[PDB]
């Protein structure tokens, strides 16, 4: 592994999971414009993981 | 410059495009904005690029779902799509 | 056949009646890449109708997020606590 | 194949050391510290937050906090 | 105050009749009938929605499910 990009997923003040995006293929490293695509596209998976966590409780 | 017009085939084209431009479009569609559709004319029932109502509805699935504003917001557009005058919501209980 | 980046981006204007334009009303590449994403998003919302599938839907989100970023692999770690200490297990590995 | 993690026996772990076990739950209270900024699903249950009484009785002056100090 | 329903002071009903009050429950049987329909959120709790403890005791032959007729 050479490059890494990761973020947590939060329910209130608690953590539920962690996601990773190892190993970018063309540039030397991940640019700064991808860090907003990441957050704005994980907004839908956040809802599903929060629903799963709530159903488990 | 102009000699680079082998693009009469659409194979390398749209491939370069989704390689180098999709990110900006998908990052501005999902950001804070407002839909661009006229809501007075009752026109064509709809078109295909015109279905950005899907994005407008997804934009509110972000946080702290109040469960009252979202239903109101979807009904306020379902009223326009159906071409109806009034809509209402009844809730279920048992005593 | 080669890639000359230059700065010429003007060949992204309105396109004439051409092939691979099956949707009705698309007049630009932007419209195509918008409608495709909208359809892909309406799917996977049709899959949370009943019996929420934590494994399946996240898998289909990751398969798209790996293509968008040009990355080579992706993953998912779950969080749990045993006798007071916290730890992170594995639930999805090497999705490509 | 090999489940993509290349381990078949059981859960493996990087660290090693002496085990640590938990203490029993001796004393309980009805109170929690005041709330933080952000909230998520399942954080509004009556009786599971606060001090068990309305803030009026603890702070009577806060009752008519609408009117200023002029009166 | 329009109130969107033109009613104030209390709920209104189309028809009225003599009151009916619920009856207690005594027997409290454990088991439940077999489950049919779509699942939906809020089901699959282990202890509930089941008969007895396990399937094997109810149908002792069911252990040999994968086997064919001839054996």
């Amino acid at each position: 592994t050479r490059n890494i990009l990761a973020t947590p997923i939060m329910n209130g003040k608690d953590v539920v999971a962690v996601i990773m995006a190892v190993n970018k293929l063309d540039g030397p490293c991940f640019t700064s414009e991808d860090e907003d695509v990441f957050l704005k596209y994980l907004n839908f998976g956040t809802l599903n993981l929060k629903i799963y966590h709530l159903s488990y409780l | 410059e102009v000699e680079k017009f082998l693009d009469s085939n659409v194979s390398f084209a749209k491939q370069y495009y989704n390689l180098r431009y999709r990110a900006k479009v998908i990052s501005d569609l999902l950001g804070p904005r407002e839909a661009a559709v006229d809501f007075s004319n009752y026109h064509a029932l709809n078109s295909v690029e015109e279905s950005e109502i899907i994005f407008d509805l997804l934009r509110d699935f972000q946080d702290n779902l109040q469960a009252e504003k979202c239903v109101f917001n979807v009904m306020k557009k379902l009223c326009f799509l159906l071409q109806a005058d009034r809509m209402s919501l009844f809730m279920y209980r048992a005593r | 056949a080669d890639q000359y980046f230059g700065r010429k981006l003007s060949p992204e204007d309105v396109a004439n009646a051409c092939e691979d334009g099956c949707p009705e009303g698309c007049t630009s590449f932007r419209e195509l890449c918008q409608v495709e994403e909208s359809a892909a998003l309406f799917e996977l919302v049709q899959d949370m109708q009943e019996n929420v599938n934590m494994e399946r839907v996240v898998f289909k989100i990751l398969r798209r997020l790996c293509s968008i970023l040009h990355a080579d692999r992706c993953s998912l770690f779950m969080y749990r606590q045993r006798n007071g200490v916290a730890e992170l297990a594995t639930r999805l590995f090497s999705v490509q | 194949i090999r489940s993509a993690t290349r381990v078949m026996g059981g859960p493996v772990t990087p660290r090693k050391g002496p085990p640590k076990f938990k203490q029993r739950q001796t004393r309980q209270f009805k109170s929690k510290p005041p709330k933080k900024g952000v909230q998520g699903f399942g954080d509004d249950i009556p009786g599971m937050e606060g001090l068990g009484t309305d803030i009026t009785v603890i702070c009577p002056w806060e009752a008519f906090n609408h009117l200023e100090l002029h009166e």
